[PDB]
RNA sequence: AAGGUAUGUAUCAAGCUUACAAG
RNA sequence: GUGCUCGCUUCGGCAGCACAUAUACUAAAAUUGGAACGAUACAGAGAAGAUUAGCAUGGCCCCUGCGCAAGGAUGACACGCAAAUUCGUGAAGCG
């Protein structure tokens, strides 16, 4: 009667969980514990059914989606996990975790233009900084001169952060990009803060042009100085500007 | 194609559902009937 | 719960008259599976025949592409599990009263409201057919389906009606061999009937018959047709297309793949629209 | 509307991927079902002609584009040469004579139209089956 | 098949 | 459905009052992760009424 | 008339239900 | 079958006219699934001491009732999920 007691255990827990969901159809603890209880049976086509009718009652929670997808991804059913990630991200665009875990899943698989397509869809909704420079970090960790150039001019139109203006000045500090890196500095210098500078762009521009030679480095800190902020700088850096310009040149007597 | 109980599925002819006030008064001309509203100041 | 306009009705249930008169109710009986109130229809097939009303609803017929009263396939005239095993997919449906039963019938009705033209899931695999089922699709059907069932009081010899007893007489049924999927009693005998046909005897040797006298080429079979139908089997050792008799000679290296060709072509390999001609070759240096 | 538009055939290899039945036209899951307005009486007449004698004319619109035959079992139609049921036939053969008592005078002897006609081992097997 | 049917328009990007 | 006759007047006012304060706090709280520990604002409401009757 | 002599389970027939689909 | 017409030649034979397709076919069933009640034996009884009026909410639970009354033990059935606080692991990004 081992079959009898086994099916008794299964039928009593199923009857318990079905009465628990039938009482409260809104708290979703019941569906996730019942569905992962059948996931503990390790061979199922019904825990899929439990989740896929558990989102009829509430599709707007992230927990059910990411738990059903990490269930389907925890097992070898990769096609189904991808096939529910795409409906998760088209149904709920603004939640970051679905995009992150679906990109991460395809990173652990091949780096196919599927993954880049997932990413550019994720770009298309105009997210925050956290996602965008994560995608440029993806393009750097596959060593893309071409594609990290491609996807990062569309960046700056939406985030004009000074922290991001100085890091569109990155082809200098990785490729040195001479003439068009100087054009990146032109793009840095003409935009917002024309007389007010946001007090930070030309610090890093002076750091690179001081890392460069005396090509045209005298101008921007001292002789393009019409654009001051009431003193041209705080007290914290102008003597540092002077000894910044002093001892890194031809040093003529 | 098989509606709820009010349509065909029930013979429960309840009272309070009995053809009371089965014609509608329209607002006639001496009151504020909408033809006399289409121009008033 | 359900109205209708005209029933499904495979051809053996209509009867031999092109002019039949048929009556309808609005909510008739219930479906004998799901207890749903369809619209029962009744008619007379033939002048020696019972009335054979209507057994299941239009929904439970559109699920499995089944006729309306005798519960056979609308495309073939075959039982249900013959079709589903012959198409190797079952299109599941529950067994209990509610447990997913009227739930799934209600919802599959709700997603069948648009078409009303084809079955709900069988449409994709009812195309890749006509190979294993077409050998048993009994056309020119027997109308013993429509004859009225056997009366009592002839069974007890009491029937005072005499001749005008409408039902039948002198057909004592036998209590040894008489639902919707499985299991059904004559279907096991019919699948034993298809598994145990009449072939040619398998001659006592060790697979030497890799050659075979297949012919009736006419103008239908060409050389690349038959050797690409055998290239999926495997490799030849010698082909010829002998057109004095319209025949083709193929062999296999280590017979086995051409073995299933012997299973494929006992007057059975039907490509290009012809019952091909097959008898046994030599494999005897003759 | 023009004849050439609707009568224009379809280009293609007819799509033999399907079965015969699914490629066939329909509106109802079993054949194209459409209304009709036949005369009641000639419907009933040719219906009863088939129901008695096993032959009738065939109903169609576009089968061969010409259809004027008989159907059912063919040869018995021209055995009777196309007569009907409402016709006083060419012969009065194989009739069957009833005995009539239409006086309404005798009691238990009057059978009007209720007249019963002048014509008026298995049980071992039946007991072994039951 | 097991998977869905993949649809992109004739000119533009991948349709979802 | 059933009307609100005189025996369930008082047992319907509480029902609609706590439905109204339920989907007022559901639409008033900002984007924090938990709403009311699933019930606690209602407990403060009923305690506020008990303290009102007891002054 | 209800408002009081609780209801909730487990085995055992008539009441009611179709007299059907069927190699 | 009928009745009528010599209508064609015997009252008889014939011809025409008028009339035009019922039935959930059964007195049965090899029949069929059998749920309610009653019996049998168990379980037994809302609200943090005891005795307790209740009225609700939820739906795959119903009964009585003409019920958009009301009553069926408040008709029954409704239980441990703590969350965020400490800490481990892992990921994404940045310096
Ligand atoms: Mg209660
Ligand atoms: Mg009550
Ligand atoms: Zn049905
Ligand atoms: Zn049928
Ligand atoms: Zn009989």
């Amino acid at each position: 009667t081992d079959e009898e007691e086994l099916n008794d255990y299964k039928l009593r827990k199923r009857k318990t969980f079905e009465d628990n969901i039938r009482k409260n159809r809104t708290v979703i603890s019941n569906w996730i514990k019942y569905a992962q209880w059948e996931e503990s049976l390790k061979e199922i086509q019904r825990a899929r059914s439990i989740y896929e009718r558990a989102l009829d009652v509430d599709y707007r929670n992230i927990t059910l989606w990411l738990k059903y997808a990490e269930m389907e991804m925890k097992n070898r059913q990769v096609n189904h996990a991808r096939n529910i990630w795409d409906r998760a991200i088209t149904t709920l665009p603004r939640v970051n975790q679905f995009w992150y875990k679906y990109t991460y899943m395809e990173e652990m698989l091949g780096n196919v233009a599927g993954a880049r397509q997932v990413f550019e869809r994720w770009m298309e909704w105009q997210p925050e900084e956290q996602a965008w420079h994560s995608y440029i970090n993806f393009e750097l960790r596959y060593k893309e001169v071409d594609r990290a150039r491609t996807i990062y001019e569309r960046f700056v139109l939406v985030h004009p952060d000074v922290k991001n203006w100085i890091k569109y000045a990155r082809f200098e500090e990785k490729h040195a990009y001479f003439a068009h890196a100087r054009k990146v500095y032109e793009r840095a210098v003409e935009f917002f803060g024309d007389e007010h500078m946001d007090e930070h762009l030309y610090v890093a521009f002076a750091k690179f042009e001081e890392n460069q030679k005396e090509f045209e480095r005298v101008r921007v800190i001292y002789k393009y100085a019409l654009d001051r902020i009431s003193k041209q700088d705080a007290q914290e850096l102008f003597k540092n500007y002077t000894i910044f310009e002093k001892k890194f040149g031809d040093r003529r007597g | 194609k098989g509606e709820g109980d009010l349509s065909q599925l029930s013979k429960q002819y309840s009272s309070r559902d009995l053809p009371s006030h089965t014609k509608i008064k329209y607002r006639q001309t001496t009151q504020d009937a909408p033809e006399e509203v289409r121009n008033r100041d | 719960w359900e109205d209708a306009d005209f029933p499904i009705l495979c051809q053996t249930c209509l009867g031999e008259n092109p002019y039949i008169r048929m009556t309808k109710e609005k909510y008739g009986k219930e479906c004998k599976i799901c207890a749903r109130p369809f619209t029962v229809f009744r008619w007379c097939p033939g002048v020696r025949m019972r009335f054979k009303k209507t057994e299941v609803c239009q929904t439970c017929s559109k699920l499995k592409n089944v006729c309306q009263t005798c519960l056979l396939d609308l495309e073939y005239g075959l039982p249900i599990q013959v079709r589903d095993a012959g198409l190797s997919f079952k299109d599941d449906m529950p067994k209990s009263d509610v447990n997913k039963e009227y739930y799934t019938q209600n919802m599959e009705r709700e997603i069948s409201n648009s078409d009303g033209t084809r079955p709900v899931g069988m449409l994709g695999k009812a195309t890749s057919t006509s190979d294993m089922l077409l050998k048993l699709a009994r056309t020119t059907p027997y109308y013993k389906r429509n004859r009225p069932h056997i009366c009592s009081f002839w069974v007890k010899g009491e029937c005072k009606r005499g001749e005008e007893c409408p039902y039948r007489h002198e057909k004592p049924t036998d209590p040894d061999d008489p639902r919707y999927y499985g299991i059904n009693d004559p279907v096991a005998d019919k699948l034993l009937k298809r598994a145990s046909t009449m072939p040619r005897l398998d001659p006592p040797e060790d697979k030497t018959i890799t050659t075979l006298y297949v012919g009736g080429l006419g103008d239908t079979i060409t050389e690349t047709d038959l050797r690409n139908h055998f290239y999926q089997f495997g490799e030849i050792r010698t082909i010829t297309v002998v057109q004095r008799q319209q025949c083709a000679f193929i062999q296999f290296a280590t017979r086995q793949a051409a073995e299933v060709a012997a299973e494929k072509s006992f007057n059975k390999l039907i490509v290009n629209g012809r019952r091909l001609n097959v008898k046994w070759g030599r494999s005897q240096a003759a | 509307p023009t004849y050439e538009t609707m009568f224009a055939p379809e280009f293609g290899p007819e799509n033999p991927f399907r079965t015969q039945q699914m490629a066939a036209p329909r509106n109802m899951l079993s054949g194209y079902a459409e209304p009709a307005h036949i005369n009641d009486f000639m419907f009933e007449q040719q219906r009863r002609t088939f129901a008695t004698y096993g032959y009738a004319l065939d109903p169609s619109l576009d089968n061969h584009q010409v259809s004027a035959k008989y159907i059912g079992s063919v040869e018995e139609a021209e055995k009777n040469q196309g007569l009907t049921v409402f016709e006083t036939g060419q012969k009065k053969t194989e009739k069957r004579k009833k005995f009539k008592e239409n006086d309404a005078s005798n009691i238990d002897g009057f059978l009007g139209p209720w007249a019963k006609y002048v014509d008026e081992e298995e049980q071992k097997e039946l007991d072994e089956i039951t | 098949s097991n998977a869905l049917a993949i649809q992109v328009d004739s000119e533009g990007k991948i349709k979802y | 459905a059933k009307t609100v006759t005189k025996q369930r007047v008082e047992s319907h006012f509480d029902l609609e009052l706590r439905a109204a304060v339920m989907h007022d706090i559901l639409d008033m709280m900002p984007e924090g992760i938990k709403q009311n520990k699933a019930r606690t604002i209602l407990q403060h409401l009923s305690e506020a009424w008990r303290c009102w009757k007891a002054n």
